[PDB]
RNA sequence: AAUCCCCCGUGCCCAUAGCGGCGUGGAACCACCCGUUCCCAUUCCGAACACGGAAGUGAAACGCGCCAGCGCCGAUGGUACUGGGCGGGCGACCGCCUGGGAGAGUAGGUCGGUGCGGGGGAU
RNA sequence: UCGAUCAACGGAUAAAAGUUACCCCGGGGAUAACAGGCUGAUCUCCCCCGAGCGUCCACAGCGGCGGGGAGGUUUGGCACCUCGAUGUCGGCUCGUCGCAUCCUGGGGCUGAAGAAGGUCCCAAGGGUUGGGCUGUUCGCCCAUUAAAGCGGCACGCGAG
RNA sequence: CGCCUCCUAAAAGGUAACGGAGGCGCCCAAAGGUCCCCUCAGGCGGGACGGAAAUCCGCCGGAGAGCGCAAGGGUAGAAGG
RNA sequence: GUAGAGCACUGAUAGGGCUAGGGGGCCCACCAGCCUACCAAACCCUGUCAAACUCCGAAGGGUCCCAGGUGGAGCCUGGGAGUGAGGGCGCGAGCGAUAACGUCCGCGUCCGAGCGCGGGAACAACCGAGACCGCCAGCUAAGGCCCCCAAGUCUGGGCUAAGUGGUAAAGGAUGUGGCGCCGCGAAGACAGCCAGGAGGUUGGCUUAGAAGCAGCCAUCCUUUAAAGAGUGCGUAAUAGCUCACUGGUCGAGUGGCGCCGCGCCGAAAAUGAUGCGGGGCUUAAGCCCAGCGCCGAAGCUGCGGGUCUGGGGGAUGACCC
């Protein structure tokens, strides 16, 4: 869950001041209708942090107009961390650009195996899924060694289907400690 | 080190900021106040880590042996073509995304870094994955 | 692509640089054929050559020479008095040699 | 004569005038098409260019319209940069005030808009 | 309109090499050499991390790898004092300060029984021998000794 | 120790350094004129003497092959064949 | 078109997926097999750099015309010339060790050549400021006001207390104070307390001994103070010890990691000592933010004078603006 406090003024001087209080610039955006609303960090963050929040949208409260949104971009801060501008898109009904949180279990044959461990490359999926993506899209296997690897092909796609990604290209693979 | 089959003799000198950040495994060592760092020192860390980590499951990388540093002469008087190639290394300056894995699962990795860099050569910090990142 | 199209754009750009003010654009082939006059892309375009008023599709590169001489005088007065040249999708021996002589009288006026 | 419309040419705009996918037209265009003594032509063939004409067809070049997959376009915000004035630090260097303020990065955008001659398409 | 590395290329001549510790005249520390200065190369001393040796024990004794300062010595960098003048070595004689203290003590530590070593922090108090050979200070060697230190001051000393 | 090219000239231009790099002190009698034609390497697929690479067929391509000679500019809407 | 930037131009290069080249060899004459052992043109994805790479692209600077445009410069013609080597500071590239009161070039200021005053202790070039000459006149810069010495030992709100003031890094720490955060089961907390520290817990090897307190893992059960697959002093196993638990005891707040601003350790010298000196640490201090106030320049105003230059009345002067 999310919400915020808008910017009548915008661009530079303002976002800076924001920062000053403890507010970072925020872009509220919906298919070609745009408004600069501004970020109260602390909380902002707890929220973001959920991360489940960054992968699977949430609802925000502005003025009193409860609406659906996610981050489609973000300027997180050079010299350290935290940000420089947080970016969200509220959706109508056709969400195609989806980097849905992805989980898969490489049930043993990996590290309990030849020492080799499994490297997670994809871990998430930017496929398609209009106003319909889980907090957890997932897949599984039982091999993590030899010179073994698997990807977008093997994949195994659930309910709100649609691969906006590619004909396989490394969800994960296993490498040796000092070989196997 | 490795800056093999270069192409030229030498660089020059400056420094100020760049583009290192991400994550890449969740066992991260990020610089902060540096500049160039000996490809060697570098390997140092490499070692440090590698060894600590029960000595097997691979770490990853980060910067490179990048440039050719020259003290030219040996100690002469100065006016050589400034020639002489000699020490090769990294050029990372604004807290950089230095990325090292293994499967330590813990403040164990911590230590690994701890020393690796404590060593290495600067004011620096370390962590994990904190604000993902979306590409095309 | 760039190949034959260029056959074209080449006679093009060269023709173009050429500058004695006007150029007629002949056009090879049978009913296809027909030639229209132009100058600087001021925007304008003097007169139009030969509306398919067929005279002898026969062995007539002369169907040609005719439509030509025609256009020749057509413009000749069509647009009071002037001098220049033209395009051509080829050398002057057949269809095109023809539009040529046509023009040829166009200017010759005898 | 001088209305828009179908076009055959032939013009400014450099890739939303592209690739490619489905379609679709010859009545009239126009293309391939027929054949070659005759213009004139292939260091081989009229392959192309060319001459020489009914046809046959619209496969092929071909023009619009639908399709954005690749490609092309590529804002709002936003940071880096910095023109100028001042600070903070021995320090490499950091930071503050005042105008300018790309890039990439989700938007979302397009499958051209039109100069003129004209066969002509609709008394 | 021709001859021409006049190619140290704007090119004095056509036609030119040397050497001076035998030397001699002009000015500049706008150039070296002494030392000084600033830098620190650096070397010396110290300080981090620990791979790792110390049967066992990471760190009693030790440190891989890499890292970080102190100081003004050694081998160097520069050019401003100095070229109307600053005597460079070795030694002598009288030395004066300094501590990362050698002998001294006070110490915690030991892989400390004792004894004896060795391992750091504190503290300059006095003290810190003769010869040999070498112009050499350094050095190696003889004999001891509680011990027979490192070094600052143009590597103190020619108005001694 | 003369000249051309690239960097540093820091965005006009334009500047040292015992600063980086690297070429020329030829010729080409026809690479000198103009008219007419043509149009890359390389990728792929199929082929006599092949047989990583000729020669030919079949597609593909901001043109990165090319232009005596080095670089840089240009540039096949060819200066290129 | 450098900074930025980006990667498709070229060149780098790091973990990745596909791929062949050697493959290791010989069935070694039709000579075709697994392996992937293969270098990968590659491969796309994940990755960051380039002064002499760049698909993008500025921050200014360049300049043509119109307009500001007088200080006062602006222009052309002309005779009298001096330097033709200089250093410093700031920013931007060289170089040098990214060392030097080094040396190379550039934008600016500078200092000489005025740069004579303030000044920061005193210091050619670091902040202030242009001195034609007066004043026993007043307003100000910078930067100052306990005193030495002009100026509040002002007020207000803090934070250090080491003397930091009164040079130093790496790095170390139940420093000091501050967050913005964690444990409160008054089902009354933690260090302090009391007692029990429970029976199968009794090899698995080794059993000389594990029968938690010898090495190669065990991760279950009953059972209540709630339960130690026993964190620990240990030998011959074993036998004994503190809580890791109440359980009761107490209860009422406890042990933390990140981010903060102010200090200590680390940092040993050579004639003697030192923030300038006296000095001073809740004004006297110092660091940070708040506001007031007076000091102090030849700098600025007010009595006046000298002087040249445009113009103004030029009578010789002259006077005045």
């Amino acid at each position: 869950m999310e919400y915020r406090l808008k910017a009548y003024y915008r661009e530079g001087e303002k976002p800076s001041a924001l920062r000053r209080a403890g507010k970072l610039p925020g872009v509220m955006y919906n298919r070609h209708l745009n408004r600069k609303v501004y970020v109260d960090l602390v909380e902002f963050d707890k929220v973001f942090r959920q991360a489940s929040i960054h992968h699977v949208i949430v609802l925000e409260l502005p003025d009193g107009q409860s609406l659906p949104t996610l981050v489609r971009q973000v300027n997180l801060d050079k010299r350290r961390r935290r940000p420089e501008h947080v970016d969200f898109f509220v959706l109508s009904d056709e969400p195609v650009e989806m980097y849905v949180p992805l989980r898969f279990v490489g049930t043993p044959a990996g590290v309990r195996a030849g020492g080799v461990l499994q490297e997670i490359h994809r871990d998430i999926l930017v496929k398609v899924s209009p106003r319909n993506i889980p907090e957890f899209i997932e897949v599984d296997v039982s091999g993590l060694e030899i010179g073994d690897s698997l990807h977008a092909s093997d994949l195994k796609l659930p309910p709100g289907v649609e691969l906006a990604v590619s004909p396989e290209e490394t969800i994960a693979a296993v490498v040796p400690p000092e070989d196997v | 080190r490795m800056k093999y089959r270069k192409q030229q003799r030498g660089r020059l000198k400056g420094a100020t900021k760049g583009g290192d950040y991400v994550a890449f495994g969740d066992y991260g060592l990020v610089a902060l106040e540096p500049a160039w760092i000996t490809a060697q020192q570098i390997e140092a860390a490499r070692v440090a880590m590698v060894r600590h980590f029960r000595r097997g499951g691979k770490i990853f990388i980060r910067i490179f042996p990048d440039k050719p540093y020259t003290k030219k002469p040996l100690e002469v008087r100065m006016g050589k073509g400034k020639g002489n190639v000699e020490g090769y290394v990294a050029v990372v300056k604004p807290g950089r995304v230095m990325f090292e894995v293994a499967g330590v699962t813990e403040e164990q990795a911590m230590e690994a870094l701890r020393i690796a860099g404590h060593k290495l050569p600067i004011k620096t910090k370390i962590v994990r994955r904190d604000a993902y990142d979306e590409a095309q | 692509r760039l190949t034959a199209y260029e056959r074209r754009k080449f006679r093009v750009r060269n023709r173009i640089k050429r500058t004695g003010r006007l150029r007629l654009s002949v056009f090879r082939s049978l009913k296809h054929i027909y030639a229209q006059i132009i100058d600087d892309e001021k925007g304008v375009t003097l007169v139009s050559a030969s509306s398919l008023a067929l005279k002898l599709k026969g062995n007539k590169t002369e169907v040609a020479r005719q439509v030509g001489r025609a256009l020749a005088e057509k413009a000749l007065a069509l647009g009071i008095k002037q001098v220049a040249f033209d395009r051509g999708p080829y050398k002057y021996h057949g269809r095109v040699k023809a539009l040529a002589e046509g023009a040829r009288e166009g200017g010759l006026e005898f």
